[PDB]
RNA sequence: AGUAGAAACAAGGGUG
RNA sequence: CACCCUGCU
């Protein structure tokens, strides 16, 4: 009786058993080396998708340009890049007609937050590409380096302390001709002219997608320069402001909101009286989305959205797509040859890849190289149309929801009226009609006006089905939503933060899955026990009665040998776990306080221990767990001696950039001293214009004189402090 | 004069006044009469701040010094010229101290005479118009505003104060001097775009316009005048979304590839392992591992000098002989150390690959080499289907004669909901305990923890590790199981996906000739013999590898047990919600409910609930055991067709767009893994057995 | 006041002089987090790799004079290895466990007041109410609901100014209190937080958590009492209800 | 050899 | 060569 688990679906619906189709208890694939072939593949794909566009140039730079503007319209089912100007204009003029005041409300609100915002906020965010060091640097580092290299040469506005003037200065940057750059060779100096400067500031680098499941081949992801994240933040606030308040949008969105939103969008149409009109839903995914959207379209869209505002705002916002149109993408890393079957191995220059034939490397990659040749100008390719994944997230959804909106009974001028939801990667298109030909015609007009705007349904993935059971964004709906405890198995486990910062996240995740996604109580007990065991193994904290041998055996043996009631002993000190569902919402120390020994508490809770490290308040009882992109998770647990911080990577040392580490030591020492004066600098980035020691010496004089008026201190300290102030001032 | 401020006044005055000044559109010369007034305000304030100092005896005495020599303090508390946040720092420090109210607009001074606070102001406005405008500014509080004026005017709270006059005389002299000696010059956000970047913007226009200004002027006057109607009238009729149907008959199969067969890729054996048993009260993590291996190996009679039975087509197979030949040697070494390295015998060197790495020589010096070419960059060779997997599944589902998963209890329960859930999990764990998939996950976690630990500790030492597992029995006593041995290799692992190369030796009783295809890499090396009947006992020996990610995921494998229960108890939820009673007992015990869980020549054969539970364990186990980048592609492209078939099966009128393309996608994932190939065969057979 | 002498010590050097003399207050923000390292974009992997090494965690310097370099058995408890990018010290987990039997003792009975929000929960749960279990379909509606068991209902910034006034009193600027209720609260709070050795940001954070109101889009069935929204685990589930009311 | 796959693991820079 | 800095730079 050879078994087959797929025979299960002859009794249980394929949407009440979907959970048993995810191979998500395994490991995801990764990328074993360079990703430059992907880069030229995608670049060639764009330049061929927009072929009968126009070939053009630049007078300032030289990187070849290509216009995918309307030109010849399509002629068969083939992804193309000839969206229409008049289409994108009317498509949102109509949207405005649908709900008045959206665009002007957005203009007002974003105007306000734009004049209010500051440069320091940039400090948070993902990694970035530094144009002075030619490399992927974290956020604050690139920030500091660009400000510094700005001050080095002749600029005078950045000292404003704001943000908008920082962006202005970025703007002014592109008018000089002789920019000076500092290098960290173990600190030489180099000079870059106007051309190679403009070239240098527009380069977003490429990398290989990693650890993402649901696909066979790998992908490529691009990261943009910190020169332009500023303009990005303005256009992002604008678009998000437009789309926070659209029933058919899901970009400024949350979680269960999505489910309730589509639930009420199903109700009406599902409610459509069963009188004379049948209806289907099409589950549709858009293929090659960001390879047909363009900069000119976004720019004309902006020229329409912010009509009738101050010119300050309109210019500021329209600079982003212009800078976005003339962009260049780095080729990549190179290729690690064998060069023979004997012991030879090397690495070639990603530049000589443009200087070598590469006939040695497979003739398919030879085709890649030959086609990509005319697009390289300096270590980078000219990607005039298209855009690489991960740069915008909003405006595309606004176009999608607009062409959705085109389909009401108001302007289609016939019986067919289509609508639905659009969520960045999916469209659920519910069509309503009395006639089968009605549904045919509706789908045709939809796909037609879509190809008019450069969003092309994927016929290979999209399917029609009577309403009642459909799925989108891996949410599966069968006359209502159901639960799949499969996409949340990755998060189940020792989060990898600390000890106490994890004994809480585990139970917190079990909490959320027991409240929202249908994880019954038996399974709650189950995952609780599994988490306990995995924790105890990864942290070597087994029970006190256990004679399992580890590096932390004898100490914990001590701790156990002298305690009147060990039920007070913490989990990661050798204590019995007493969590349940009743106890599942209270961190552990708060739960077992009543049962501790006093001296224990004094040794475990005392703030005189050196293994606690508190940073800025933006990071306290928080953690960024691994998931979509990474979101910030919060937890709660009594701060104790277990909240350590594991080490860092000692790898800059055997390199030519170790001096950055010493610069960091010096900065940090300069900063801790300041912190010694105003503890309030944990709840406020203090604003001021000084030399950062004026604050110190000033408050020094003040506080001394104060304490001496009431408190008990002798005056020799008064005099000595005053002459040490004379000291600190006698030099410069 | 334009620079009359840097001309005659004091530099300190100039800087401390300008710093507070340059804060808005005001430039260094704007309406050049006012700066003089601002700086003169600062001068008179500062000069008032001189010539007064406190004695420890708290008097008020004029001190000619104008600078205290020592052991003193000045009678003022300057707040002008300071910093914004420091200003409030100071004033609030003054507040919470002995005596000070909360002032609401920027004051100037303070005095510890009787705990009071002064404000000052001098401009052209003569006496009370200024005095009364100041009142309007600050009246809501009681404060000691001692104002001065040009000629002689000064007033105090009820004209009640205590201070000397020679200072105010000095103030008179100051205002005397600063009549500019009759004033001999008689008196009294935009963000444009530059050139280069505006050019760059121009180059970004649709192909008829030539200036961004005209583009603004054109988008300004827009109103729908017929775009979609007319264009969709002019757009040729081939571009369309035709609708295609999906009828009763479930379509043609997904054609599997063709080639030579498929072999076992598991990093360890599955249904060809033995178990040497020792009675020992050792717990799960107890005992010296090497020592238990000793006590295990000792109780077997029939070892003989090994001879190669099944060569390894590509390799110097004699080495493997010597490899095993070394092991017993070292075993007699420890009659114990908790860890044992292994000498660098060359039989252990080739079989683990030292110096098999082309030296990263510089490229520019080696461009003359004849074979200078990039490597691989091609596709995996194809394969076929072989019929062992189904036997492996069938054996995996079976119930053993041994428990294998002892669980760490939790806190007691009082709530009845907790009692119910506990009584459910009792039965679940009773059924899901005795299963060969539990043996799998136990062995897997133990082997991969030992591997990552020892590979992190020693980074040039050929460690070896035995594989012992722990499992109790129905009788009550607990046994100890030995399965074989593992030998590790050098472990400089920088990237997340670097490889460690390790040799594995496993016991077995399966004569390999009966199925040589699945042993293309193993090397059966007959070691000893058993007695019952006499059956030869073999040792499958091989060289494989692992990475950091695979090791990590192998660390957490009991998570598969979470994908099982959640699907079994959701079968009890939807069915306990109806009968209005505690249903789960009648669903696990005396259960009649069945479920189609397979296919046989007699037809589809059903199973009780525990059959479903173990069957569900098995797939979760194999998704990790044989994890592969083809399995995910297959599952993700086949869930579509599975849902479409389901939607058809219950009258939802399903219609498609392109089935041939979806079939091409489902087929492009099937290359060589026994796993994805078995799953493709499964889905095809199910589509055949589920027409509608 | 040793602090100003330390300031001079840091000032005499050329590098720190040039830095401090040319670091405006605003730049301080930047300088707080200039770093050549990034974030661990696989938190569990690296953690498994760290727990097998010998010196994985990091501590301050007061260790040596507070915790012995040797052990009672001989296991190293800290090392001379200075850390990268910092001036801290590498330490093995073993130190922590010792500190838990041979460690400095202090007074933490004024401890539970800092963490009022938490202990409130357990003193509640102790006095719960028992009730039967019922199985039936359960109507669910996803709506917005609050989860804090009582608070001041004051704004985020409205409590931010409150906290800045109470905990760092010398540094609250020209802002003043307006309401009498909040005045009385700040009064009793300035009273309570006296004579308690405890982390500054930690206590201020506990109060910030106990003041501001917070709401979430949650699938509720029935009442929306915050004391109820605490116990959604055992109150109601997928297909059952359990009878219990918060203390 | 082995891992694996559209590229790379099978330790790399540093001093005599 | 003989030695030792690295294990996400």
């Amino acid at each position: 009786m050879d078994v087959n688990p797929t025979l299960l679906f002859l009794k249980v619906p394929a949407q009440n058993a979907i959970s048993t189709t995810f191979p998500y208890t395994g490991d995801p694939p990764y990328s074993h080396g360079t990703g430059t072939g992907y880069t030229m593949d995608t670049v060639n794909r764009t330049h061929q998708y927009s072929e009968k566009g126009k070939w053009t140039t630049n007078t300032e730079t030289g990187a070849p340009q290509l216009n995918p503007i309307d030109g010849p319209l399509p002629e068969d089912n083939e992804p193309s890049g000839y969206a229409q100007t008049d289409c994108v204009l009317e498509a949102m003029a109509f949207l405005e007609e649908s709900h008045p005041g959206i665009f002007e409300n957005s203009c007002l609100e974003t105007m306000e937050v734009v004049q209010q915002t500051r440069v320091d906020r940039l400090t948070q965010g993902r990694q970035t590409y530094d144009w002075t060091l030619n490399r992927n640097q974290p956020a604050a580092t690139a920030l500091a380096n660009t400000i510094e290299v700005f001050r080095s040469n002749g600029l005078t506005a950045n000292e404003s302390g704001r943000l908008i003037d920082f962006l202005k200065d970025v703007i002014e940057s592109m008018d000089k001709e002789e920019m000076e750059i500092t290098t960290h060779f173990q600190k030489k100096k180099q000079r870059v002219n106007k051309r190679s400067y403009l070239i240098r500031a527009l380069t977003l680098n490429t990398m290989t997608k990693d650890a993402e499941r649901g696909k066979l081949k790998r992908r490529a992801i691009a990261t943009p320069g910190m020169q332009i994240r500023g303009f990005v933040y303005f256009v992002e606030t604008l678009a998000r402001s437009i789309c926070e308040k659209l029933e058919q949008s899901g970009l400024p969105v949350g979680g269960n909101e999505k489910k309730a939103k589509l639930a009420n969008v199903v109700r009406k149409m599902m409610t459509n009286s069963q009188d004379t009109e049948l209806s289907f839903t099409i589950t549709g995914d858009n293929t090659k989305w960001n390879e047909n959207q363009n900069p000119r379209m976004f720019l004309a869209m902006i020229t329409y959205i912010t009509k009738n505002q101050p010119e300050w705002f309109r210019n500021i916002l329209s600079i982003a797509p212009i800078m976005f149109s003339n962009k260049m993408a780095r080729l990549g890393k190179g290729y690690m040859f064998e060069s023979k079957r004997m012991k030879l191995r090397t690495q070639i220059p990603a530049e000589m890849l443009a200087s070598i034939d590469l006939k040695y490397f497979n003739e398919s990659t030879r085709k890649k190289i030959e086609k990509i040749r005319p697009l390289l100008i300096d270590g980078t390719a000219s990607l005039s149309p298209g855009m690489m994944m991960g740069m915008f997230n909003m405006l595309s959804t606004v176009l999608g929801v607009s062409i959705l909106n085109l389909g009401q009974k108001k302007y289609t001028k016939t019986t067919y009226w289509w609508d639905g939801l659009q969520s960045s990667d999916d469209f659920a298109l519910i069509v309503n009609a009395p006639n089968h030909e009605g549904i045919q015609a509706g789908v045709d007009r939809f796909y037609r006006t879509c190809k008019l705007v450069g969003i092309n349904m994927s016929k290979k993935k999209s399917y029609i089905n009577r309403t009642g059971t459909f799925e989108f964004t891996s949410f599966f709906y069968r006359y209502g939503f159901v639960a799949n405890f499969s996409m949340e198995l990755p998060s189940f486990g020792v989060s990898g933060i600390n000890e106490s910062a994890d004994m809480s996240i585990g139970v917190t995740v079990i909490k959320n899955n027991m409240i929202n996604n249908d994880l019954g109580p038996a399974t709650a007990q189950m995952a609780l026990q599994l988490f306990i065991k995995d924790y105890r193994y990864t942290y070597r904290c087994h029970r006190g009665d256990t004679q399992i041998q580890t590096r932390r055996s004898f100490e914990l043996k001590k701790l156990w040998e002298q305690t009147r009631s060990k039920a007070g002993l913490l989990v990661s000190d050798g204590g019995p776990n007493l969590y349940n569902i009743r106890n599942l919402h209270i961190p552990e120390v708060c739960l077992k306080w009543e049962l501790m020994d006093e001296d224990y508490q004094g040794r475990l809770c005392n703030p005189l221990n050196p293994f606690v490290s508190h940073k800025e308040i933006e990071s306290v009882n928080n953690a960024v767990v691994m998931p979509g992109p990474a979101k910030s998770m919060e937890y709660d647990a009594v701060a104790t001696t277990h909240s350590w911080i594991p080490k860092r990577n000692r790898s800059i040392l055997n390199t030519s950039q170790r001096g950055i580490l010493e610069d960091e030591q010096m900065y940090q020492k300069c900063c801790n001293l300041f912190e010694k004066f105003f503890p309030s600098s944990s709840y406020r980035r203090p604003v001021g214009i000084s030399s950062m020691v004026e604050a110190m010496v000033s408050r020094a004089r003040i506080d001394a004189r104060i304490d001496f008026e009431s408190g008990r201190i002798k005056k020799e300290e008064f005099s000595e402090i005053m002459k040490i102030c004379s000291t600190i001032e006698e030099l410069r | 004069m334009e620079d009359f401020v840097r001309q005659c006044f004091n530099p300190m005055i100039v800087e401390l006044a300008e710093k507070a000044m340059k804060e808005y559109g005001e430039d260094l010369k704007i309406e050049t009469n006012k700066f003089a007034a601002i700086c003169t305000h600062l001068e008179v304030c500062f000069m008032y701040s001189d010539f007064h100092f406190i004695n420890e005896q708290g008097e008020s005495i004029v001190v000619e010094l104008d600078d205290p020599n020592a052991l003193l303090k000045h009678r003022f508390e300057i707040i002008e010229g300071r910093d914004r946040t420091m200003a409030w720092t100071v004033v609030n420090s003054i507040c919470n101290t002995t005596g000070a109210e909360k002032p609401k607009f920027l004051p100037d001074l303070y005095d510890y005479k009787e705990n009071r606070f002064i404000e000052i102001g001098v401009t052209r406005r003569e006496v009370h118009i200024y005095y009364l405008e100041k009142a309007n500014k600050i009246k809501s509080e009681n404060t000691h505003i001692h104002i001065f004026s040009f000629t002689g005017e000064e007033m105090a709270t009820k004209a009640d104060y205590t201070l000397d006059e020679e200072s105010r005389a000095r103030i008179k002299t100051r205002l005397f001097t600063i009549r500019q000696e009759m004033a001999n010059r008689g008196l009294w956000e935009r963000f444009e775009i530059t050139g280069t970047m505006r050019r760059l913007a121009d180059q970004s226009l649709p192909p008829n316009f030539s200036c961004l200004e005209n583009f603004r002027a054109y988008v300004d006057g827009f109103e729908p005048n017929g775009c979609i109607e007319g264009k969709l009238s002019q757009m040729s009729k081939e571009v369309n979304a035709k609708i295609e149907p999906f009828l009763k008959t479930t379509p043609r199969p997904i054609k599997l590839p063709d080639g030579p067969p498929c072999f076992q890729r598991s990093k360890f054996l599955l249904m060809d392992a033995l178990k040497l048993s020792i009675e020992d009260p050792s717990h799960e993590g107890e005992g010296i591992p090497l020592y238990d291996a000793i006590k295990c190996m000792r109780t077997f009679f029939g070892w003989k000098e090994p001879y190669i039975v099944k060569p390894h087509e590509r390799g110097i197979n004699s080495n493997y002989l010597l490899s095993w030949k070394q092991v017993l040697a070292e075993l007699q070494d420890i009659e114990i150390p908790r860890t044992k390295n292994m000498k660098k015998t060359s039989q252990l060197k080739w079989a683990l690959g030292e110096n098999m790495a082309p030296e990263k020589v510089d490229f520019d010096n080696c461009r003359d080499i004849s074979d200078l070419k990039q490597y691989d960059s091609d596709e995996p060779e194809l394969r076929s289907l072989s019929s062992w997997i189904q036997n492996e599944f069938n054996k995996a589902c079976e119930l053993t004669d041994s428990i294998w998963i002892e669980l760490d209890e939790i806190g007691e329960d009082v709530a009845p909901i907790e009692y119910i859930a506990s009584m459910r999990r009792n039965y679940f764990t009773a059924e899901v305990s005795h299963c060969r998939a539990t043996e799998y996950i136990m062995k897997g976690v133990y082997i991969n923890t030992a591997l990552l630990n020892a590979s992190c500790a020693a980074m040039d030492d050929f460690q070896l590790i035995p594989m012992i597992s722990k499992c109790r029995t129905k009788e009550g006593r607990r046994k100890t199981n030995l399965y074989g041995f593992i030998i590790k290799g050098r472990s400089h692992l920088r990237n997340d996906t670097d490889v460690v190369n390790f040799v594995s030796m496993e016991f077995s009783l399966t004569d390999p000739r009966l199925e040589p295809h699945k042993w293309e890499k193993y090397c059966v090396l007959e070691i000893g013999d058993m007695l019952l009947m006499s059956r030869p006992m073999f040792l499958y020996v091989r060289t494989n590898g692992t990475s950091k990610i695979k090791m990590k995921w192998g660390m957490e494998m009991r998570r598969c047990l979470l994908q099982s229960l959640q699907q079994i108890e959701s079968m009890i939820e939807a069915e306990s919600s109806v009968k209005e009673k505690d249903m789960t007992k009648e669903f696990f015990e005396n259960k009649s409910e069945t479920w189609p869980i397979g296919e046989s020549p007699k037809g589809v054969e059903e199973g009780s609930i525990g059959k479903v539970c173990r069957t569900l364990l098995a797939k979760s186990v194999f998704n990790s055991l044989y994890a592969s980048p083809q399995l995910e592609g297959f599952s993700a492209e086949s869930r579509k067709l599975l849902l479409v078939v389901q939607a058809l099966r219950d009258n939802l009128e399903p219609g498609t767009f392109d089935l041939g393309g979806l079939y091409e996608a489902i087929e492009e994932c099937l290359i060589n893994d026994p796993w994805v190939l078995l799953n493709a065969s499964w889905f095809n057979s199910f589509l055949t057995h589920a027409l509608r | 006041m040793e602090r100003i002498k330390e300031l001079r010590n840091l000032m005499s050097q050329s590098r720190t002089r040039e830095i401090l003399t040319k670091t405006t207050v605003d730049h301080m923000a930047i300088i707080k987090k200039y770093t050549s390292g990034r974030q661990e974009k696989n938190p569990s992997l690296r953690m498994k790799w760290m727990m097998a090494m010998k010196y994985p965690i990091t501590a301050d310097k007061r260790i040596t004079e507070m915790v012995p370099e040797r052990n009672e058995q001989g296991q190293t408890l800290w090392s001379k290895m200075s850390d990268a990018g910092s001036d801290r010290v590498m330490v093995s987990p073993l130190a922590v466990t010792w500190w838990n039997r041979n460690g400095p003792v202090t007074s933490t009975v004024h401890y539970p007041k800092v963490y009022k929000t938490y202990f409130d929960k357990v003193e509640r749960l102790k006095h719960g109410t028992f009730g039967p279990v019922h199985f039936r379909n359960q109507v669910k509606i996803r709506r917005r609901v609050d989860i804090n068991p009582g608070h001041a209902d004051l704004s985020a910034k409205e409590a931010q100014d409150v906290i800045m006034e109470v905990v760092f009193p010398n540094e609250v600027g020209a802002r003043i209190l307006t309401s009498e209720s909040q005045l009385t609260i700040t009064k009793e709070k300035k009273e309570e937080l006296q004579d308690c050795k405890i982390s500054p940001l930690m206590v201020a954070y506990m109060l910030e958590r106990e003041l501001v109101r917070k709401t979430r889009f949650l699938p509720v069935a029935g009442g929306t009492s915050s004391v109820y929204i605490e116990v959604l685990h055992l109150t109601q589930g997928t297909c059952w209800e359990q009878m219990y009311t918060p203390g």
